[PDB]
């Protein structure tokens, strides 16, 4: 019987490449996002940066106005240190979520690598199993 | 690894916040427009940087510039404030502001380099390792070679580096071109544009077709002058100080004949004899080219600052396999693992050997040390271990080099991170792959241990193994018939033994190199250091024959020294840039970095920009792809530094393809999925934004620089209905001499689709011509230009006045093909336009047979208004459909044969019997058996092109189809009655008239 093994032969070899097609398609979406990883680390290491030049150049502003009672002035300077260190907070929130999608990623890749060798051996034998059936005739198909 | 505006978006808004980062310590978020550029919005900033404090502390804005991370992660300095924030590609909306110290604004605006060539320039910087910068430093060595050479006599050289001669190499014409002509000479129009009006003033010539520009301009001097009465001794002295002070361009497109060719062997020329149009040119002043091309300005940057032999160590070669990192499958399904080594040359020396089956999957050890029977002293330089970590089937594999690109024997420990197998590969090892640690970290990483001997061991130089050389040292006659054999053979033992005993014999036979050379044992020592002393000598043999060579079969450096030195002496740049797709792929086979057919290639390269511009995307399209991602890079720079003003030219290009691939992106993936009207007000309004305007106008065509592509039409750009989104894209030609040649530059851009079958065959299909040209055979076929600009990305020339037979044949009928045609060319023009239907036809046929291109149909063949067929879309290419059923199986008949036949024998109504048809089937016959006695020319050109990761080419079985289609052990009458065998054959891709395949009645 061909048309049995036929039958076995498309769904373990068609499966294959659904199975191939997710392989290098989630791939390349783990090393985009690992490169992105990087980018956030680059973009908070400078966003420190900055947040470390307020604390430099605002020292002596910030103390002449105390002096002088300012207060209106000294305000101002803190609501932008406000906004500095509140969107590190998000470029740090977004690293994270970011971090654990890739982990994600990690874990369902290397699933797919499990899933994708068990069916390659099982697809070696049913390929040669129809030789086996080489005994016009050309019709169990 | 990224695409588009900025991070996950594909586009930006109309208008974005922007961080500012300050230098005052302070975020000033700015309204922007995404067009903005960025010497606006630093002045924009600079304003409103007034209204926040620390506002006096600030210096003046051309004090500053800005600084992000780009979206391949690095801190990008914005020298250049020209740009766009779009085209800034960011990775988020922030900028910093900062003092523009770290100096050479100049070298630090060549991050231009690392944008056009696919891979920032810094990475290079950060590496490790010592051939890579060893490469980097000594191959600039070549690059000051080049510039040199197209520098001394300054005003020509630079202008022959610019615009070569398109030649086709030999002068000699066949006499059936020869004959068109008339009195062997040609007439050819002259145009001259004047002051005024641009007024183009023509002046036609009938002059003999071998004679060269030099002497063209004269006879338009004669024209112009001697109106005008004059002596015959003034004529000649007006052409002997004048005849020189002008220089001839085709008109329509940048290409001119700068050099002293017969003027029959421009390749326009000659195009313009055997396809019966007259030639058009345009008489220029030779100091107004030559002033408007700049300096050539070549500067080099920063990267510019106890041991054994081998034949000393006894002992046998042994390798301990210490233990794994980790594999993936589960457990339960399959538990058994075992490392399979075997050292190689290529194919298989020593015999090779497994490791204890012991699988501990929980934690892969073994460390044993595996012991092969080959003797150290033996081992040739080309030696090298492959492995895989297989299982109770392959799961991953790897390669080493067992010497460095310093001559040196690697010794002891070491770690290899593994690559996955390929999807059609089943054989446990892999030979044929490439050699290296996997740059992708996250993968299966398994450790080795070599040994280590007393001191550091090497490879034996030339002059020592001269030395064992020295000491070491009819019906034979016709078997030279085994040099007339197809490379994919194979020869026995007594052959091999026979080559090998008649070696010394061998040297007045060059051809039978390739044979000798597969008839030596390598795991010798003796016989492979008398060959090294046969192959220094051996006499130059033809470039195609000697790039044979250059394949994965000869991986040995003294073979391929004399592949390279082949190549320099003949191969002329005409079919240097034919075969440059192969040449560039072959490359992938050679060890390390720095070796003589690199440095060759690079120089033709810098020597002449045609080859250059392809050379350089052709190593483009390679870019996404990791296993020569690291190769092609530092070559690719090393081009980039070198080629004086053509990275302008490049980089307005490689941003003009990637404004698309984001469009295109849109399209597809994006909610962008619905009604043909919905995308095309979207992407005609977006096209007509002005960094798009700008991205896309004003530039050089990557399939062929000549023309350029000036405005966009846009109403005449649209959209397939197929779901990869291609774009037919439509330019002015804004050449003044517009209307002559071309002025709709029309391009099919395209995603999803891997174009490097289409761009192979479409080579082949040319070579075939001219095979069937030079040998009298006038089978005109159409090899449109199609080039793969990366990943699934290419570019298609556009046939105007095309038609697919689908739209021509649409009750229906037959004749229907025919009885348009016959209407297109009404009366007079008849006759002739069916000699080409006849001829075009029977070319594509016998050329699709051949290769087996996939499956063909309806819209898969075009036929233009003047009756020349051609094919497109070939994609799935030399049968390959068999890996699908695994059989012979029976296919669909070629049904379109009627609707052929019918135009072929005119209206006929009997048509399978007739003068007509003997008269095609003739042609077939001639063309097939043709391309047999040049057959060896395919298999190699397919051959070398095993690297690619293309899906049919990914073995040597593949090719063998090749030999099928052809005849294989069959001679010329056996072949042609194959051939008709398998044409007459139906349901096997042929044509009977059963009329009635399908039901059976
Ligand atoms: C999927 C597809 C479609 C076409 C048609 C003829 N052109 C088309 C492309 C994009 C949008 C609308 C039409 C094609 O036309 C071409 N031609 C275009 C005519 O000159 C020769 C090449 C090649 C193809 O590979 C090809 C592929
Ligand atoms: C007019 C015409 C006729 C044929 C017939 C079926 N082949 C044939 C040609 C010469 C002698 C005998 C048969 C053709 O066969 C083919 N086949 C040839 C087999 O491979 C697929 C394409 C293509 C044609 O365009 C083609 C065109």
């Amino acid at each position: 019987k061909l048309h049995e093994y036929n039958t076995q032969f498309q769904e373990k070899s068609r499966e294959y490449d659904r199975l191939y097609e997710e392989y290098t398609r989630t791939s390349q979406e783990i090393q985009m996002k690992r490169t992105a990883i990087e980018a956030f680390n680059e973009t908070i290491k400078i966003f420190e940066e900055q947040c470390q030049t307020q604390e430099r150049y605002s020292k002596e502003y910030i103390e002449k106005f105390k002096r002088e009672g300012n207060e209106k002035e000294i305000q101002r300077i803190m609501h932008n240190y406000d906004k500095l260190k509140s969107r590190i907070s998000e470029i740090i929130d977004s690293r994270r979520r970011l971090e654990e999608d890739l982990k994600k990623q990690a874990a369902e890749y290397r699933e797919i690598d499990k899933r994708m060798n068990s069916i390659k051996p099982d697809l070696i034998q049913l390929r040669k199993t129809r030789d086996q059936y080489l005994m016009k005739l050309n019709e169990w198909l | 690894p990224s695409s588009g505006e900025l991070w996950g978006i594909h586009l930006m808004p109309p208008r974005i916040l922007v961080e500012c980062l300050l230098p005052n310590g302070m975020i000033v978020t700015l309204e922007c427009l995404r067009e903005a550029t960025l010497v606006t919005i630093k002045h924009e900033l600079f304003r409103e940087a007034r209204k926040y404090p620390l506002h006096q502390l600030l210096q003046d804005e051309t004090s500053y510039i800005f600084v992000s991370v780009t979206q391949e992660a690095e801190r990008e300095e914005f020298f250049d404030e020209t740009r766009r924030l779009c085209d800034l590609r960011l990775f988020q909306p922030f900028l910093k502001v900062i003092e523009p110290v770290g100096n050479r604004e100049e070298k630090i605006l060549n991050r231009e380099i690392g944008f056009v060539i696919g891979m920032p320039v810094c990475e290079f910087d950060m590496v490790k390792d010592p051939e890579v910068q060893d490469f980097r430093r000594n191959i600039l060595n070549v690059c000051k070679e080049a510039v040199d050479l197209r520098d001394l006599n300054s005003p020509h050289s630079r202008a022959m580096y610019v615009y070569p001669p398109n030649v086709e190499s030999s002068p000699e014409l066949p006499k059936h071109i020869y004959n068109k002509l008339d009195k062997g000479q040609i007439i050819v129009v002259i145009w001259v544009i004047v002051s005024p009006n641009n007024d183009k003033q023509k002046y036609t010539l009938k002059i003999n077709h071998d004679c060269v520009p030099e002497q063209v301009i004269a006879e338009a001097i004669r024209k112009k002058t001697r109106s005008m009465l004059l002596s015959s001794e003034q004529l000649k002295l007006c052409v002997l100080e004048y005849q020189g002070k002008y220089i001839l361009k085709v008109c329509g497109c940048d290409e001119y004949f700068l050099e002293k060719y017969p003027l029959s062997q421009y390749k326009y020329i000659r195009s313009c004899i055997m396809l019966g149009r007259m030639p058009n040119l345009m008489l220029m002043a030779k100091e107004s080219l030559y002033s408007q091309l700049p300096i050539d300005s070549f500067t080099m940057p920063s990267y510019s600052r106890s041991t054994k032999s081998l034949w000393v160590i006894n002992s046998a070669l042994r390798i301990k396999i210490l233990c794994a990192t980790y594999v993936n499958v589960n457990i339960r399904d399959i538990d058994k693992i075992y490392v399979r080594t075997g050292i190689y040359h290529g194919g298989e020396p020593l015999c090779d050997n497994v490791n204890t089956q012991r699988v501990p999957c929980s934690n892969p050890r073994w460390n044993e040390w595996l012991n092969y029977d080959i003797y150290i002293p033996d081992l040739p330089r080309a030696a090298r271990l492959c492995l895989s970590i297989c299982s109770v089937c392959p799961l991953a594999w790897g390669n080493i080099n067992l010497f460095d690109y310093t001559d040196t024997l690697v010794s002891g420990k070491m770690a290899l991170n593994l690559w996955p197998v390929p999807h059609g590969l089943e054989d446990l090892l892999n030979p044929i792959g490439v050699t290296g640690s996997n740059p992708n970290k996250e993968t299966p990483c398994l450790e080795l241990e070599f040994d280590w001997f007393s001191s550091v061991v090497k490879f034996p130089d030339m002059s020592v193994i001269e030395e064992h050389a020295n000491w070491s040292v009819n019906d034979k006659e016709q078997l030279r018939a085994l040099c007339t054999r197809d490379p994919l053979s194979e020869i026995t033992e007594q052959e091999k033994d026979f080559l090998w005993s008649h070696r010394h014999y061998c040297v007045t036979i060059p051809e039978i190199l390739p044979k000798l050379l597969l008839s030596v044992k390598w795991n010798s020592r003796d016989e492979v250091a008398q060959m090294y002393c046969l192959v220094k000598d051996w006499p130059p043999i033809k470039p195609e024959q000697a790039m044979e060579l250059l394949d994965c079969n000869y991986p040995d450096p003294m073979v391929r020294s004399f592949a390279v030195r082949c190549l320099e002496k003949y191969l002329t740049d005409d079919k240097l840039s034919q075969y440059l797709i192969q040449l560039v792929q072959v490359l992938k086979y050679e060890q390390y970095l720095d070796n003589l057919l690199v440095r060759f290639l690079l120089k033709k390269a810098l020597t002449n920009q045609r080859i250059g511009h392809f050379f350089f995307w052709h190593l483009k399209s390679e870019m996404h792809n990791k296993t020569v991602s690291q190769r092609f890079g530092l070559l690719l720079e090393s081009y980039c530094r070198a080629c004086g003003m053509y990275l302008k030219h490049l980089n307005r290009q490689v941003e003009a393809m990637e404004k698309l691939i984001n469009l295109t992106d849109i399209l597809k993936q994006e909610k962008k999925d619905e009604t043909q009207k919905v995308q095309m007000k979207f992407l005609v309004e977006q096209m007509r934004q002005p960094d798009f305007m700008d991205a896309l106008q004003g530039f050089l065509s990557p399939l062929n620089p000549a023309h350029q592509l000036g405005n966009l039409r846009l109403e005449e750009c649209r959209i397939m209905s197929s779901a990869k989104r291609p774009l037919w894209l439509n330019w002015e030609n804004p050449d003044i001499m517009s209307e002559l040649l071309f002025q709709n530059n029309e391009i099919i851009f395209k995603n999803g689709d891997d174009l490097r079958q289409d761009m192979l065959t479409l080579q082949i299909i040319r070579i075939m011509e001219n095979i069937w040209q030079n040998q009298g055979l006038d089978l005109r076929m159409l090899p449109y230009g199609c080039l793969s600009i990366g990943d699934c990305v290419g570019l298609i020339e556009v046939v105007r006045n095309s038609h697919t037979i689908m739209q021509i044949q649409c009750q229906f009928n037959s004749h229907t093909l025919h009885q348009w045609l016959k209407d297109k060319n009404k009366g007079e023009i008849y006759d002739a336009a069916i000699d080409l239907f006849t001829r075009s036809c029977a070319g594509y046929c016998v050329a699709t047979f051949i290769l087996g291109i996939g499956d063909r149909h309806n819209s898969n063949i075009m036929v233009k208004d003047d009756g020349q067929l051609f094919h497109i879309d070939f994609g799935h290419f030399l049968d390959h459909k068999k890996k699908k059923f695994g059989y012979k199986r029976e296919r669909v008949p070629f049904v379109l044969t009627q609707d052929f036949l019918i135009v072929i024998s005119k209206g006929a109504q009997e048509y399978t019997k007739t003068r007509e048809f003997e008269r095609f089937q003739e042609m077939c016959y001639k063309a097939y058996l043709a391309i047999r006695q040049h057959a060896n020319l395919f298999i190699n050109l397919f051959s070398m092109m095993l690297g690619s990761g293309m899906p049919e080419l990914q073995s040597f079985d593949d090719i063998a189809y090749i030999r099928k289609t052809l005849a294989l052990d069959k001679t010329e009458q056996e072949a042609l009655e194959y051939f008709t065998k398998q044409m007459n054959d139906a349901h096997h891709g042929g044509w009977t008239t059963k009329m009635d395949w399908i039901f059976h009645t």
